[PDB]
RNA sequence: UAAUAAUAAUCAUGUUUAUUACUUAAAAAGCUUAAUGGCUUAAUCUUGCCUUACUGUUUGAUUAACAACAAAUCUUA
RNA sequence: UGUUUGCAAUUUUUUAUAGUAUAUAUCAAAUCAUCUUUAUGCUAUUCAUAGACCUUGGGUACAGUAUAAAAAUUAUAUAUGUAUUAAUUUACAUAUAUUUUUUCUAAGAAAUUAGGUAAGAUUUUGUUUAUAGAG
């Protein structure tokens, strides 16, 4: 009981007549907040942008590519497209091993370890 | 006449998170934990790391 | 505070006072040592 | 860096959990109780405020209610 | 002084001024319970004050990297140690409680409520895919 009663008292302070009101500014202040909103919208308007611009230029690389291979005759008497076809085949793309869980696992840090990198590593 | 329903948020705390790398982020909890430090992670895990020698014991 | 005020005064105005004769008394222990 | 042509993308000045409009067979669920019909653009559901589930009289119909009359049903002022 | 504290930002209305119908201010109502002591307390430091580590207290602090200068201040009954004064006055320190600040035992965890009106929502059934315990 006096365990589930600090449960409960803690479901209290979220009570819709407990939570703290809406806030209150006043013009200085509601302007102050409308310059801040304003900017960061406009800020992730320039990330998506860029975000994107990127992806198509990474995309537009990618097709410019495959599509020369597309009208490649060889190498030697491969005719053309062979190049092309085989790297369009998905095999392996949608299974288990796909991508490598060393790779994916090592997700971004705000300061690195101890040991940044693995120089030493060995097959 | 629908209702506008208000948000019912906990207190939330910026934590430092330590992984066993040694390696530090932060993040956003409601636990009062200013830093935690992390012995045993994805960065210490054979499951995670399949060509880490150091943890592999055969 | 006020209330206060006239405590911490009379209280230390006496205070005073009260150990005035506490020279006193370890005045005459001196002089009552000798011979 | 500019011009021209071609190709691709392009709702977005907006706290992407976007938003908005249109579209998504039939049956079924729900709508006081069987069955039938109907409603999804409301007759269902949710919420707010309410009690017109009012008083008197009254119009036009039910191819002149029930192949008469009466008790009835719908509707107008 | 209700309305967030740096400044004509919603709707309609009252009154006043200028003005010949408009313009500004103002008032009320609607929408919303935002919490408001400018410090009286706390904190740090120093000194008197005993003296082998004590009470009570007097100054100091100068605040945008805001600050000691309010992270939340009420009131009462009994009894006690210290000290007080012409007082169980006062402050201190507790213990016992009772208290306002609604601010700490989840109704936004419960009830199948069926009519009027207004707004909002628009496949809710079944089938099917997956999902700790779970068949
Ligand atoms: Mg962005
Ligand atoms: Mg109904
Ligand atoms: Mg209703
Ligand atoms: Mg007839
Ligand atoms: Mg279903
Ligand atoms: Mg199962």
């Amino acid at each position: 009981d006096p365990r589930i009663i600090n449960i409960l008292r803690h479901f209290a302070v979220l009570s819709p007549k407990r939570i703290p009101p809406p806030l209150r500014f006043g013009r200085n202040r509601y302007l102050r907040h409308w310059t801040i909103h304003r900017a960061w919208l406009l800020f992730r308007r320039q990330q998506r942008e860029q975000r994107e611009r990127i992806l198509m230029q990474q995309h537009q690389s990618m097709s410019n590519a495959c599509e020369e291979l597309r009208n490649t005759e060889g190498p030697g008497t491969r005719e053309t497209g062979y190049l092309y076809r085989v790297a369009m085949l998905k095999n392996g793309v949608y299974g288990l091993k796909s991508i490598p869980i060393e790779y994916a696992s090592r997700a971004l840090v705000e300061t690195p370890g101890r040991q940044a990198w693995n120089h030493e590593w060995k097959r | 006449a629908t209702f506008v329903p208000r948000h019912r948020r906990p207190y939330q705390f910026t934590q430092l998170v330590q992984l066993s790398d040694g390696s530090t982020f932060t993040v956003r909890t409601t636990m009062p934990t200013a830093l935690y430090k992390s012995a045993k992670d994805s960065r210490n895990h054979l499951l995670w790391q399949p060509s880490d020698k150091s943890l592999k014991n055969v | 505070a006020d209330r206060r005020e006239e405590y911490r005064r009379r209280v230390r105005e006496k205070r005073e006072q009260r150990l005035v004769q506490r020279k006193e008394f370890l005045a005459k222990q001196r002089e009552a040592k000798k011979a």
